[PDB]
């Protein structure tokens, strides 16, 4: 995250970290939606142009963390992967549409004050909250600038942007399955998700039930915290039929 | 081309 | 699971559950008026 600030303990209990076994490296972020299902970006697990293509084996998910680094002794929980599920129609060559993947934990995690799950929106909340101007929460352990990493999980609140503006900032073929957020040039407030952030969540808090809903997945962009530019996120709502298909197919 | 048009996966 | 998720999803043990808020959730609420 660029232009954001230090999270607060237990402020993002569904914040999950996708970790590399060896080389032991952090590769992305993701969120917890049940005690055995984790959501992330497909490109976190499979992105050819990088010769990326991991298996439920090369990886580990670390749950309940604050430090980017310390082993948080009674506080974190290390988990193994059962199956990884990439969207049958996730396009990496062209626009990164349907940048989404589910991962089933070999074992269900035990909720705590630092571990608990975010909610996925229903039709109605999507219309309510997904409106140009409304703000979102994007948390990550990603870069502190386009071109380091924080000591602690970072948070930045940003507003959804209007379709046409999104389309006007980039040459990429923006689809119905993504959304854009960050400030406009004329608004003089910044912040954006940067590298090490995809998979991580874009959440909003309903004024109706006071629950956090996951409205997007940190996906992609041109640069980071660039005037005239917008962070792009996967439309969680939009791709729910599939999340739901694979879930009550392969777990729960 | 995400890459070609400058695409920055994160 | 999914579709408006979990059951208790969205309610954080250290915040909404003990009816206290974070340093900046209000900025969201205000973004929605």
């Amino acid at each position: 995250i660029v232009e954001g600030s230090d999270a607060e303990i237990g402020m993002s209990p569904w914040q999950v970290m996708l970790f590399r076994k060896s080389p032991q490296e952090l590769l992305c972020g993701a969120s917890l939606i049940s005690d055995r299902w984790v959501l992330t970006a497909a490109h976190c697990l499979l992105y050819p142009p990088w010769d990326k293509n991991f298996t439920e084996n090369d990886l580990l998910v670390r749950i309940g963390k604050h430090s980017r680094t310390r082993y948080e002794r009674n506080i974190e929980k290390i988990s193994m992967l059962e199956k990884i599920y990439i969207h049958p129609r996730y396009n990496w060559r062209e626009n990164l549409d349907r940048d989404i993947a589910l991962m089933k934990l070999k074992k269900p995690v035990a909720f705590s004050d630092y571990i608990h799950p975010v909610c996925l929106p229903d039709r109605e909340t999507a219309a309510s909250l997904l409106q140009a101007g409304y703000k979102g929460r994007v948390t990550g352990w990603g870069n502190l600038k386009e071109t380091g990493q924080p000591s602690v999980l970072q948070v930045v609140n940003l507003p959804i942007v209007e379709r046409p503006v999104c389309k006007d900032s980039t040459r990429i073929r923006i689809t119905d399955n993504m959304f854009c957020a960050g400030y406009k040039p004329d608004e003089g407030k910044r912040g954006d998700a940067c590298e090490g952030d995809a998979g991580g969540p874009f959440v909003m808090k309903s004024p109706f039930n006071n629950r956090w809903y996951q409205m997007g997945i940190v996906s992609w962009g041109e640069g980071c915290d660039r005037d005239g530019k917008y962070g792009f996120y996967t439309h969680v709502f939009r791709l729910k039929k599939w999340i739901q298909k694979v879930i009550d197919q392969f777990g729960e | 081309d995400f890459l070609a048009e400058g695409g920055g996966v994160r | 699971t999914f579709g408006s998720g979990e059951a208790d999803c969205g309610l954080r043990p250290l915040f909404e559950k003990k009816s206290l808020e974070d340093k900046t959730e209000r900025e969201l609420l205000e973004s929605y008026i």
